[PDB]
């Protein structure tokens, strides 16, 4: 196979050539033909343990012509082991470049069958599209297309199908119609690739992620597919930031740490308000800071780590503390920021906020109503935003104290009233605290 | 085999920079045109 | 590694200068017409 060499492929391989039909067996059961079982005798000889060579396609014909599923497996065990070996395999390659019905069934076979049959099949199918002549954009796009292959993708539990899944992409997308398949693979099941990435942020499962990692960051590589996933997910820097610290692995942090940078690229369409968004919300800066401090072993990934530490401080520069309020304003979350107990920053801010008809201290109001309708729940992280957002009320009625009257017309009052009796004592500190603020002493 | 990936994997970064490279012939043919 | 990541290098400056030199022979046959 293309990718054997992987723990993944192997197993998949040792499946498939558990369920082993004998050539004979299906000539007697009316499964093959005599010439068709003598070749499949001698691939077997050859690559399983002689190259059937043009007898590859007799093969084939009684393998579409032996329906079980146990032959079906023989035969895909089979190809793989040709294609992992030398002798054998390149010439199958070659015979499905010089004859695209060769190629046709190749693919039509992959990701079909049983599920270990499968697996090897669009292994020996990705093995025949590494080469150059072989190379099919169509073909890769039919087998990513297959359900065999989007259940081996989704598989959380079979995490060696996922691994093989990921790496067959990766390996498809050096060729850049490959590439764009796997790209639109990858928008159609973006899914996984956030699931895989929450796992590692949070071995098989470690080569699974490192797949994706390789499998995200060729995507990215192209500038406008790179662009496209920066909306796809918005938290995708975040998490991929998050897996790179939690990770030790020198690859899996060199990997994340150029697929960060190639979200923030210049190539890459609105590289300064993607580098702005990923800063105020991911906190890339503080993340860059703290990985710059520490020592990495391998030289690359210190490089990556340096380049995008500078970058994070250059589009810091330009920011400010207001853009970074106004962020987690738009996000509705706030954990008693710096920002929130500094005297200076609201006293230089107040005016900021009460500007274009007081949208700022609107935009708080209805994040405080919404926390009300939100305290319900009574989350740790929901009533530290609720107290933050009282907190900054307060501070909004005591400066500019014409916010207040907008503040009790859009029902800020009625929310601090209602906060006042909630049963978290922090949050009913706090509202008795804006309370004062309002009228009392 | 292990040196063999690696070195495929750098000669796969070769083509990215070669990409990058056909990216620069747009913008040169912007202003030729 | 080291050996193919030099030649990204190479790639990136020979094909560049290639394909801005085919741009303005492009230029040429349209101004021939």
């Amino acid at each position: 196979k293309i990718l054997m060499d992987s723990t993944h492929f192997n197993e998949i391989r040792s499946i498939i050539r558990s369920r082993s039909v004998a050539w004979d067996a299906l000539a007697r059961s009316e499964e093959l033909s005599e010439i068709d079982a003598s070749t499949a005798k001698a691939l077997e000889s050859i690559l399983v343990k002689k190259v059937n060579g043009k007898t590859l396609i007799p093969l084939i014909h009684l393998l579409s012509t032996s329906d079980n599923e146990d032959c079906k497996k023989s035969v895909q065990n089979l190809i793989a082991e040709l294609l992992s070996s030398d002798k054998y395999g390149d010439d199958t390659v070659k015979f499905f470049q010089e004859d695209p019905k060769q190629l046709e069934q190749l693919f039509d076979v992959s990701l079909k069958g049983d599920f270990q049959t499968v697996l090897i099949s669009g292994f020996n199918v990705v093995s025949l599209l590494v080469q150059n002549g072989l190379h099919n954009v169509k073909l890769v796009e039919k087998l990513l297309k297959n359900n065999n292959l989007i259940n081996i993708l989704q598989n959380i539990e079979q995490m060696d199908t996922c691994y093989v899944c990921i790496r067959l992409l990766q390996e498809l997308a050096v060729i850049p119609e490959y590439r764009d398949v796997i790209w639109l693979h990858e928008k159609k099941f973006m899914p996984t690739l956030f699931k895989i990435l929450q796992r590692a942020t949070d071995h098989l499962g470690i080569q699974l992620q490192y797949h994706s990692l390789l499998l995200i960051w060729l995507l990215t590589f192209n500038p406008v597919f790179a662009n496209e996933l920066v909306q796809k997910y918005l938290s995708d820097f975040l998490d991929l930031l998050k897996l790179v610290k939690i990770t030790i692995k020198e690859k899996v942090s060199r990997l994340c740490i150029s697929i960060i940078l190639q979200c923030c690229s210049t190539r890459v369409k609105q590289h300064k308000k993607v580098i702005k968004q990923l800063l105020l919300l991911g906190n890339a800066l503080p993340t860059v800071q703290s990985l710059s401090e520490r020592k990495y072993s391998d030289e690359e990934l210190r490089q990556d780590i340096s380049n995008l530490k500078e970058i994070l401080e250059n589009e810091y520069q330009e920011l400010t503390s207001f853009d970074e309020y106004v962020a987690e304003l738009d996000s509705k979350l706030l954990c008693w920021s710096p920002p929130h107990v500094d005297n200076g920053f609201w006293s230089d801010n107040i005016d900021e906020f009460k500007k274009d008809n007081y949208k700022i201290f609107r935009q708080l109001i209805e994040l405080l109503q919404a926390k009300v309708r939100n305290g319900d729940v009574n989350a740790k992280q929901e009533k530290i935003i609720i107290q933050v957002a009282l907190n900054d009320i307060t501070h909004v009625v005591e400066l500019l104290p014409e916010s207040i009257d907008v503040l009790d017309k859009t029902g800020g009052k009625a929310d601090i009233m209602e906060l006042l009796n909630h049963s978290d004592s922090r949050v009913k500190y706090e509202a008795l605290k804006a309370t004062q603020a309002i009228i009392g002493y | 085999e292990a040196e063999e990936k690696a070195k495929e994997i750098q000669l796969k970064a070769d083509q990215e920079y070669e990409i990058e490279k056909t990216n620069i012939v747009r913008n040169e043919t912007n202003n030729i045109d | 590694r080291k050996y193919r990541q030099d030649k990204l290098k190479q790639a990136k400056t020979d094909a560049a200068k290639e394909i801005d030199s085919y741009k303005i022979q492009k230029d040429k046959e349209l101004k021939e017409f």
